[PDB]
């Protein structure tokens, strides 16, 4: 059961008996959207400095573990241990993140951890392409809006940054009226409540910076050519929808309807999926995925393929497009009914999962955004509830159509011009 | 647990029909343009 | 400069994109090309 | 809305396409038919018939 | 001094700022 309080900061508690670990952590609703191309990545090097060596050196004297994370709409810092050790957790929050943040901010620490930045940094913009694919098609989907500035930080900016600014962005940001606490795995609502109350656990006072543009969609492309690479990476997307729609679920099944393929796995030959039937003659591709990705404003729903065939790349983007146009004139019930189980099984693995860390950045993204988080069971009945006419009627508003964002890198001359896949988003026989 | 088929489905075939209908009265619509000013064609124009 | 700044589009763009209103504008611009061109070549 | 109706479905995209050439093809040949003959007044052949009464 | 980062271009940055976050500069 998900127990939420809002004495004190808003608390929020998922309890499972079962489980030999627990998590408690805080989730704040900012993110890398709260940024600013001049500060860009204060938020990572605020993680970085939250993990470095002292600070996690201190954690692990006691026994606890520390992790962070970055995204749009929220930074997570939990500590997680075992179950009888929960309240030096919160201790050890208090007493680091919390209290004090000048031995933190110290000068040889933040050369440290800003050279430590900047390496991983660039590695990443050389060497990962199928990431750094997707982080510029957000970058050009949402420009010149806060949704699109890139989660690590750009190399140039920081450089930029001084102590000053992650001060500056700390208290703008770490308040009262921003933040969740969250408590994951073999602990009671109640001892944590309890725990809480014992100290003070104040942040701040509150009044967080409003934005004062609001994310928007721009049909663009960026093309990133380089030839000494041995495959071509593409992410294409459309707009989706954001948290707290009424058509999420069925974002999430229309995406699951076509799914993931791997071409070197023989099982995921004989899946279902119609669209091998046009990619598996040929070798057109090495593998693809569909994704449905929300957020606060706004929304992506696509795929993104990785192939060697640098000969045939519009045939792929054709045959895809295709298969997309199918949703809104001709699906089938059968398609629907193998989605639905596709994805509470999908559904089922992501939200039971062994690993208390994802429950409890789940648990508190969510409760920032609904104020209160579904059940397993309510989540299901919407997805047997769903028809035909649902998948044909969001298809018809979403993607039939629709201006599109492209991403590409590698061998990407195959890759023909944007107005040739734009006309792919319909038939014209129809 | 199986469908009348010949390599095209008939579940198929009904959810194309409403739009056949459409594009058999978009092609009459073609007739009447390019077959203006044909006197038997004038008869019931 | 980094690639994931980007070049100024300001004057090329329109200040309130509207897909509905955008789309129809463009089809009625191509709507009325196909419309004459029929005519002709009838 | 207004797309939903006419620029969604390709097949009465292009129906109305034809339906509206089939009404230009006879308002634009009366209409320029007229002005040619209004312009030029007193000099056609109806007129120089009608003038012998 | 200030931070590098908050000074520079500051102009082409004064709109589409955040009120609370324009406030702290001026003081
Ligand atoms: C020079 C002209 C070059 C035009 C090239 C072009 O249109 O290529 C687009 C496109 C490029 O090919 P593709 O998209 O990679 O593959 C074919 C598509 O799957 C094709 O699939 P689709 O479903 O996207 O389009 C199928 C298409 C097929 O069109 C026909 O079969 C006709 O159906 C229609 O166009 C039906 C409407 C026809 C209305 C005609 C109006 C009266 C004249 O080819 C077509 O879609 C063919 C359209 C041809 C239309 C007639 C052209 C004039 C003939 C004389
Ligand atoms: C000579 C005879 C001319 C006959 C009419 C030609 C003009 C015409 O009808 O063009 C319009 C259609 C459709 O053109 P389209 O650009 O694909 O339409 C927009 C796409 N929606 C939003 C509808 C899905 O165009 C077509 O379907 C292709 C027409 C090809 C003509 C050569
Ligand atoms: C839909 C159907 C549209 C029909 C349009 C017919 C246009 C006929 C006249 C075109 C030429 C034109 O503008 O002529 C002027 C009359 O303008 C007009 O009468 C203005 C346009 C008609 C209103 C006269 O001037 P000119 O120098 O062409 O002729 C020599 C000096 N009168
Ligand atoms: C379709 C094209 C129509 C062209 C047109 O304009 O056809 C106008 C002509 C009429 O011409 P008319 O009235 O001068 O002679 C009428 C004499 N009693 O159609 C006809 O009956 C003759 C041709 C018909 C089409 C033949 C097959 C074409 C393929
Ligand atoms: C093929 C080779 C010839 C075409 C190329 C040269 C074009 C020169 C001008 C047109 C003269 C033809 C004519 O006769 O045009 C006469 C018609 C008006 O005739 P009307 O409707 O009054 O009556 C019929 C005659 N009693 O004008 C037009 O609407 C011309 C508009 C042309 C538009 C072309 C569009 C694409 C054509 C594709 C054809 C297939």
């Amino acid at each position: 059961e998900v127990t939420q309080l809002s004495n004190g900061i808003v608390v929020a508690t998922e309890h499972n008996p079962s489980a030999h670990t627990a998590s408690v952590g805080v989730v704040f609703g900012s993110g890398a959207a709260n940024e600013n191309p001049y500060n860009n990545g204060v938020s990572n090097l605020w993680k970085n400095i939250f993990l470095s060596k002292e600070n996690s050196a201190v954690a692990a004297k006691e026994g606890l573990a520390l992790s962070s994370n970055i995204s749009r709409d929220f930074q997570s810092y939990i500590v997680s241990s075992l179950p009888g050790s929960t309240d030096k957790s919160l201790d050890f929050l208090n007493q680091s993140f919390i209290q004090q943040k000048a031995n933190l901010l110290s000068s040889s620490n933040f050369e440290a951890t800003k050279k430590s930045v900047l390496k991983q940094v660039q590695d990443f913009e050389e060497n990962d392409h199928p990431n750094r694919v997707l982080e510029h098609l957000h970058s050009t989907a949402f420009q010149n809006t806060p949704l699109s500035l890139p989660t690590r930080g750009t190399l140039e900016s920081l450089e930029n940054l001084v102590v000053a600014d992650l001060e500056s962005f700390a208290n703008n940001h770490f308040l009262n009226s921003n933040a969740v606490v969250v408590g994951t795995g073999n602990i009671k609502h109640e001892d944590l409540v309890n725990s809480i109350e014992s100290k003070n656990l104040s942040l701040q006072t509150g009044t967080k910076p409003v934005l004062k543009k609001k994310a928007a969609f721009l049909g663009s492309e960026v093309r990133l050519r380089d030839d000494t690479l041995p495959k071509a990476w593409i992410s294409l997307a459309v707009e989706g929808e954001p948290v707290n729609s009424p058509n999420y679920f069925v974002a999430k099944l229309a995406a699951q309807i076509f799914g993931s393929y791997n071409a070197f796995e023989p099982a995921s030959r004989l899946q279902g999926i119609k669209l091998l039937d046009n990619i598996q003659e040929y070798q057109l591709c090495d593998n693809f995925n569909h994704f449905s990705l929300s957020y606060k404003d706004s929304g992506l729903w696509g795929f993104s393929t990785a192939t060697r065939n640098v000969t045939m790349i519009d045939d792929l983007i054709h045959f895809t497009l295709k298969q997309w146009n199918r949703l809104t004139i001709s699906v089938t019930d059968t398609e629907v009914e193998r989605a639905k189980s596709l994805l509470k099984l999908q559904l089922g693995q992501l939200y039971e999962s062994g690993n208390p860390v994802n429950d409890a950045n789940l648990l508190g993204a969510e409760v920032l955004i609904k104020g209160s988080k579904l059940s397993l069971g309510e989540a299901f009945k919407k997805i047997d509830a769903i028809t035909v006419k649902d998948v044909k009627a969001w298809a018809g508003k979403r993607l039939w159509d629709q201006d599109i964002a492209i991403a590409g890198t590698g061998q990407i001359e195959g890759l023909l011009d944007y107005m040739r896949i734009r006309s792919d988003m319909s038939m014209m026989r129809w | 647990t199986g469908l009348h088929f010949g390599r095209l489905s008939l579940r198929s075939l009904t959810a194309y029909a409403p739009n056949l209908m459409l594009w058999g009265g978009a092609s009459m619509l073609g007739l009447f343009v390019f077959t203006e000013g044909w006197p038997k064609f004038q008869d019931t124009l | 400069k980094s690639t994931y700044r980007t070049p100024n589009f300001d004057d090329v763009l329109k200040e309130n994109n509207d897909a509905d209103k955008g789309r129809s504008y463009a089809y009625f611009m191509v709507g009325a090309m196909g419309l004459l061109s029929s005519a002709g070549a009838k | 809305s207004l797309y939903k109706t006419f620029f969604k479905r390709n097949a009465v995209f292009v129906g109305t396409i034809f339906a509206g050439a089939f009404v230009f093809q006879t308002v634009f040949d009366t209409a320029i038919t007229s002005w040619y003959e209004n312009h030029n007044k007193g000099k056609l052949w109806k007129d120089v018939k009608a003038r012998i009464a | 001094a200030l931070s590098n980062a908050a000074v520079m271009d500051l102009q082409s940055r004064w709109e589409n700022m955040p009120s609370t976050e324009q406030q702290d500069i001026v003081s």
